[PDB]
């Protein structure tokens, strides 16, 4: 329903910048715009989250239950 | 010289450059600094010291340390009929369980009580996890930016029994403290992957079965210390996994020292050919403490006829065996020993510890 | 009788828009 607290592979407290990272990407998108057209690697770097795959792939793909309800 | 060589504690923080991040920063949470607590890569140089100590290491600092973590008390998820249909007791106690705490008080009961008087859909943020138990938090034990459950409009949630749970990772995920992010043979010479011929190959050029590193490079992450304190912080824990380690060898040493004495632990066979069979049995054990064993007493009696360990995924136990050309006393005597070896290398693991951070 | 509209959903919606406003208390 949300980001996970933890990334799920590694345990990596991806939620502590999960809400931020929300709202950044959001105002990325704002600036770019039918799926994807962003690269999100600087957003993500930003926040300190590592070169990770487990981390950046649960971060940026897990869907938002307020989203979509 | 030295075993445990320089460390470089590196923190990971909020890079505020970026426009976007600051904004959002800013805009929910009224952030402009770094926050209380922050994960932190160590990457740590060991030299002289067998590939085995150095991964044993490594996994009691990944699960096999105690840990803490924030659990509700049973009954303390207020059913009510008011409370949020969608956030049920499963969803938000497994959202807190995963909340990394720096706690070094266990005393420590959070409540959680939010209500959505509005019409939009309130999130309830790690923010909102306020504290009545004992000791007033003079540090923060978790960052306030955790995203827990949002509330529907007109509904709420009230968790009033939210405290502090110690165990290790390897039970419970949610005790995990160390994540890995670097490990590397430093005497192992490495060939260029990115070249055609060897992307298909580790990249070590001596094979993982006849070769013996002696000098490691280990990365660990933990997720959460207080920003002030890290140094302190990263020294309890490597010293704290280094304390582990040596407790669960002296447990073995004990059944060791008690050979003659029944028990169904350690069993001793004088099978043929003066060779006695020795099988040390010990339940819920690991890998680091057998493979610990296997390599040190293989280094004690580079001579002996088999040392081998096995824990099985069931049955939940490491079974240890070694049979050698000795009489049972002077085998358990050469095990004795052994373990003695391991004890002396992680006391000075625990030193350099001191000796290093600071 | 109350069973047939407690079960009712717009009482439901009825009711979740009168604890947004404050008019029943959060509770049941
Ligand atoms: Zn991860």
């Amino acid at each position: 329903m949300l980001i996970p607290v933890v990334c799920f592979t590694c345990g990596f407290p991806i939620g502590t910048y999960a809400a931020i990272f929300d709202k950044a990407r959001t105002e990325y998108i704002k600036t770019k715009m039918a799926s994807l057209q962003i690269e999100l690697k600087d957003l993500i770097t930003a926040l300190g989250i590592p070169m990770r795959v487990c981390c950046r792939t649960h971060l940026i793909t897990t869907l938002d239950y307020r989203k979509y309800y | 010289e030295k075993i445990f060589q320089n460390v470089e504690i590196k923190p990971f923080l909020i890079d505020f450059s970026n426009l976007f991040i600051k904004n959002a920063a800013k805009k929910l949470f009224q952030l402009e600094e770094q926050l209380p607590l922050v994960p932190v890569n160590v990457v740590m140089d060991f030299k002289g010291i067998s590939r085995a100590a150095v991964h044993g290491l490594s996994r009691v600092l990944q699960d096999e340390i105690p840990n803490y973590m924030l659990d509700i008390k049973p009954g303390g998820y207020k059913i009510e009929d008011s409370t949020d249909l969608f956030m049920t007791e499963q969803f938000i106690r497994n959202r807190i369980n995963f909340i990394p705490i720096y706690a070094k008080n266990e005393t420590l009961v959070f409540a959680l009580r939010s209500l959505n008087n509005s019409c939009e859909v309130k999130t309830i943020y790690s923010r909102d996890l306020i504290q009545v138990a004992g000791p007033k938090l003079k540090y923060p034990i978790f960052n306030p930016t955790f995203e827990i459950g949002f509330l529907q409009p007109g509904k709420s949630l009230i968790i009033e029994d939210i405290y502090i749970k110690k165990g290790i990772g390897r039970k419970h995920a949610a005790f995990n403290l160390a994540v890995k992010t670097h490990f590397s043979h430093l005497d192992i010479e490495q060939y260029p992957t990115d070249k055609k011929e060897y992307m298909a190959l580790s990249g070590y050029k001596q094979s993982s079965m006849t070769s013996d590193p002696r000098h490691h490079r280990l990365g660990l992450c933990f997720p959460a210390v207080p920003l002030p304190h890290i140094n302190q912080a990263v020294r309890t824990y490597l010293k704290n996994a280094c304390r582990i380690i040596i407790g669960r060898i002296q447990s073995i040493q004990k059944i060791y020292e008690n050979f003659e004495e029944p028990q169904p632990e350690l069993v001793l066979f004088s099978m043929d050919e003066e060779k006695t069979k020795a099988i040390i049995t010990i339940k819920d054990e690991t890998h680091t403490i057998g493979n610990l064993l296997k390599t040190y007493i293989y280094e004690m009696i580079p001579d002996i006829s088999f040392v081998g360990y096995q824990c099985v995924p069931h049955k939940q136990e490491m079974v240890l065996t070694i049979i050698h050309k000795a009489s049972q006393e002077d085998l358990i005597t050469l095990l004795e020993k052994s373990i003695q070896n391991i004890i002396q290398t992680f006391q000075i693991l625990e030193k350099n510890v001191d000796e290093l951070i600071a | 009788l109350l069973t047939e509209i407690l079960l009712d959903p717009m009482y439901d919606y009825a009711a979740t828009v009168a604890r947004i406003d404050g008019s029943i208390p959060m509770h049941k």
